[PDB]
RNA sequence: GUGGGAGAGGGUGGUGGAAUUCCCGGAGUAGCGGUGAAAUGCGCAGAUACCGGGAGGAACGCCGAUGGCGAAGGCAGCCACCUGGUCCACCCGUGACGCUGAGGCGCGAAAGCGUGGGGAGCAAACCGGAUUAGAUACCCGGGUAGUCCACGCCCUAAACGAUGCGCGCUAGGUCUCUGGGUCUCCUGGGGGCCGAAGCUAACGCGUUAAGCGCGCCGCCUGGGGAGUACGGCCGCAAGGC
C-alpha cells in the first residue's frame, strides 16, 4: 500500500533466534518476519533454517509494497546470521551493500552472570 | 603564567550580527582572565566526525595566549554559558614532538 | 601489508588538529591501530593515543566507524 | 608550585657564603619550605594520603639535619630555628 | 644545587562518546525471551525487531602490552588546577649528617556498620520456573540489602614473589621500558627469560639470590583440641589484635 521499492533491511542474530525487519529509507519498518513468525518454537528458532525462512518470510512480504533495492544490517553474533544473510541475495531483492552494526559497549554495563 | 591552547566550536549556522557578537564575546570574556593572545587560527565550517548537537558540522577556532594558571578552569566555565558554544577544550602548550624525522 | 610511519612523511606526533594525517591510524571502524600495524615505537603510541582520544572530542576524528562487509 | 624563582631567594638567604648550595642551613630552608607548601595543601584535600607520605619523609629529613646541627655547633641551630619559627 | 626526563602515583573540579534501562513520539504485527530440552516471565492496554527526541546512573572499547606508576592496599576516557615519588647528566655545595627499628602514629582490596543522599546494570537473602530419587544447588525468569557518592567507623585476606629492610661482593647471553652518550653499540635505572660459580631435600634460585658476608627488626619449635576458653585492649555492631 506504500510503494517504497527501496530500503533498509535489518538481520537481528541472536544464538536464540534470527528475526529479520525491513524498513524504508528513513528508518521506519515495513513488515518483518523471525524463527517464530514461521512455524517454528523452541530451539529451532536460532538455527540457519529458521534464520533462511524468516529473512525469505519478510523478503517476499517486502514484495508487496514494490521493494526491489535492500541494504542490509545485521547486528549480533548468531547461527545463521549470515544464511539469513546469503538467502536475502537470492531473495530477488537487489542487495545494495551489507554493513555490520553489531553494539559493542566501550565497558559500560555490569553484565549477568551468564556473560562472566 | 603559561602558555595554554583553546579550542573552541560553534554553531556553524549564524549569520555576520551572532558570529561578530559570539566571538567579541569570547574576546570579553578572556579579557577578564588575563589572556594575552599570541597568535590565531580561524578555520571554520569543517566535516564533524560525528554529529554534534544535531549538526553535522562545525565552526573552528584556535587561540593561543599566556594566562595565570589559577583562573583557566573559571575560564572554561565562562565559556561553556553560550548556547552558541557547544565545545570548548583548552590544553596546556607543548613543543612539537616530531615522528619520523 | 605497508606500515603507517613506513609511509608518510615528518609529522608532529603531538597535534591533535591535523585530521589528514591522524585519519591514517584509524582502521574501518574507528579504532587505533596496533603498533604491530603503525610501526610507530613505545613512547610514540603512547602519545598518539593521547592525540587521537584530543581530536574525537573535537570530532575530529570518529569513536567507531560501521564495517561495509561480510 | 615552587618556582625557580623563588628557590634561589631562598638559598640565596640561607647561605653561609656565595655559591654555597648545599649547607645544612641552606637544606633545612628549602625544606621547610615545601613543608608549608605541602601542609597548606593538605588543610584542603586532606583525603590524599599519598602526598601526605610524602611529607612524613620530609619531616624526618629535616629533623634529621637539625638533630645534626645540636651536635656540631649549637649556635647556628638556634639562630637557624629562631629565623624558620620551628619546635 | 643546577639542568633535563618518563608514568593508569594521589586529591579536586569540569567534561566526551559507545552501551544497558526507563519515558515521549513515529512506524509496524504475533510473538519475544530463554534452555540440553523446557517452563515461570513478558506481549492486543500492541512487546520483541527499526528510526528519532529525552532522562538517569554506572563503567571507560580500541590504544593495551609478557608495558608503566606506587611503600603496600592499589591506580585505565579526556581536560585543567593542587600535589607526592623517582630516574639521568654536570662533579658545583654540606662533610658520616648513616642502616635497621621493640613502641607510637598514619595508610590499609572486598565485604560489613552508622547518618544522609543516590539507584541504570548487576545481584547475597528471598519469590518463582526447571532439573532431580530429593535440589535447601549449579541452569532459567524476577528481585532487597549492597555495589556508586559524602562524612564517620571497621583493620581482616591466597594483604603472594606464600621470599622483611639496607649495603658490599660473585661469568655471561637475550628480550624490554626509560634516561644519557663519542648512537654496529657503550653506559645508567626498572621490568622479563636462559644460564657461570655456588646454594637447595628436591622442584628450583642464580648481579631483581634462594649465592658469599655484615647490621638490625619480626617470627618458628609435632598434629588434633584451637586462632577455641579466660583475662585484657579496641569496636555502635559483626568482630579484630
Ligand atoms: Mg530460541
Ligand atoms: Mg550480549
Ligand atoms: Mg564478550
Ligand atoms: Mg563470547
Ligand atoms: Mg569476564
Ligand atoms: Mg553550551
Ligand atoms: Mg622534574
Ligand atoms: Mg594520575
Ligand atoms: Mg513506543
Ligand atoms: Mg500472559
Ligand atoms: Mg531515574
Ligand atoms: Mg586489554
Ligand atoms: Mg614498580
Ligand atoms: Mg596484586
Ligand atoms: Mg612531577
Ligand atoms: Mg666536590
Ligand atoms: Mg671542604
Ligand atoms: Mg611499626
Ligand atoms: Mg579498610
Ligand atoms: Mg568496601
Ligand atoms: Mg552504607
Ligand atoms: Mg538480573
Ligand atoms: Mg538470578
Ligand atoms: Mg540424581
Ligand atoms: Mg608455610
Ligand atoms: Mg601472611
Ligand atoms: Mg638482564
Ligand atoms: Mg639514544
Ligand atoms: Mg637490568
Ligand atoms: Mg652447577
Ligand atoms: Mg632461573
Ligand atoms: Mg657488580
Ligand atoms: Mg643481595
Ligand atoms: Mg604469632
Ligand atoms: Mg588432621
Ligand atoms: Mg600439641
Ligand atoms: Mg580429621
Ligand atoms: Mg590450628
Ligand atoms: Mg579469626
Ligand atoms: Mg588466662
Ligand atoms: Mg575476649
Ligand atoms: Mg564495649
Ligand atoms: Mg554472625
Ligand atoms: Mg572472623
Amino acid at each position: 500500500k506504500r510503494q517504497v521499492a527501496s530500503g533498509r533491511a535489518y538481520i537481528h542474530a541472536s544464538y536464540n533466534n534470527t528475526i529479520v525487519t525491513i524498513t524504508d529509507p528513513d528508518g521506519n519498518p515495513i513488515t518483518w518476519s523471525s524463527g517464530g513468525v514461521i512455524g517454528y518454537k523452541g530451539s529451532r528458532k536460532g538455527t540457519p533454517y529458521a534464520a533462511q525462512l524468516a529473512a525469505l518470510d519478510a523478503a517476499k512480504k517486502a514484495m508487496a509494497y514494490g521493494m526491489q533495492s535492500v541494504d542490509v544490517i545485521v547486528r549480533g553474533t548468531g547461527a545463521g546470521r549470515e544464511q539469513a544473510i546469503r538467502a536475502l541475495q537470492a531473495s530477488g531483492l537487489q542487495v545494495k551493500s551489507i554493513v555490520d552494526d553489531t553494539p559493542v559497549p566501550h565497558n559500560g554495563c555490569r553484565p549477568k552472570k551468564k556473560f562472566r | 603564567m603559561r602558555r595554554y591552547e583553546v579550542n573552541i566550536v560553534l554553531n556553524p549556522n549564524l549569520d555576520q550580527s551572532q558570529l561578530a557578537l559570539e566571538k567579541e564575546i569570547i574576546q570579553r570574556a578572556l579579557e577578564n582572565y588575563g589572556a594575552r593572545v599570541e597568535k590565531v587560527e580561524e578555520l571554520g565550517l569543517r566535516r564533524l566526525a560525528y554529529p554534534i548537537a544535531k549538526d553535522p558540522q562545525g565552526y573552528f577556532l584556535w587561540y593561543q595566549v599566556e594566562m595565570p594558571e589559577d583562573r583557566v578552569n573559571d575560564l572554561a566555565r565562562e565559556l561553556r554559558i553560550r548556547d552558541n558554544v557547544r565545545r570548548v577544550m583548552v590544553v596546556k602548550s607543548q613543543e612539537p614532538f616530531l615522528a619520523n624525522a | 601489508k605497508a606500515k603507517v610511519k613506513a609511509t608518510l612523511g615528518e609529522f608532529d606526533l603531538r597535534d591533535y588538529r591535523n585530521v589528514e594525517v591522524l585519519k591514517r591510524f584509524l582502521s574501518e571502524t574507528g579504532k587505533i591501530l596496533p603498533r604491530r600495524r603503525t610501526g610507530l615505537s613505545a613512547k610514540e603510541q603512547r602519545i598518539l593515543a593521547k592525540t587521537i582520544k584530543r581530536a574525537r572530542i573535537l570530532g575530529l576524528l570518529p569513536f567507531t566507524e560501521k564495517l561495509v562487509r561480510k | 608550585p615552587i618556582t625557580k624563582e623563588e628557590k634561589q631567594k631562598v638559598i640565596q638567604e640561607f647561605a653561609r657564603f656565595p655559591g654555597d648550595t648545599g649547607s645544612t642551613e641552606v637544606q633545612v630552608a628549602l625544606l621547610t619550605l615545601r613543608i608549608n607548601r605541602l601542609s597548606e595543601h593538605l588543610k584542603v584535600h586532606k583525603k590524599d594520603h599519598h602526598s601526605h607520605r610524602g611529607l612524613l619523609m620530609m619531616v624526618g629529613q629535616r629533623r634529621r639535619l637539625l638533630r645534626y646541627l645540636q651536635r656540631e655547633d649549637p649556635e647556628r641551630y638556634r639562630a637557624l630555628i629562631e629565623k624558620l619559627g620551628i619546635r
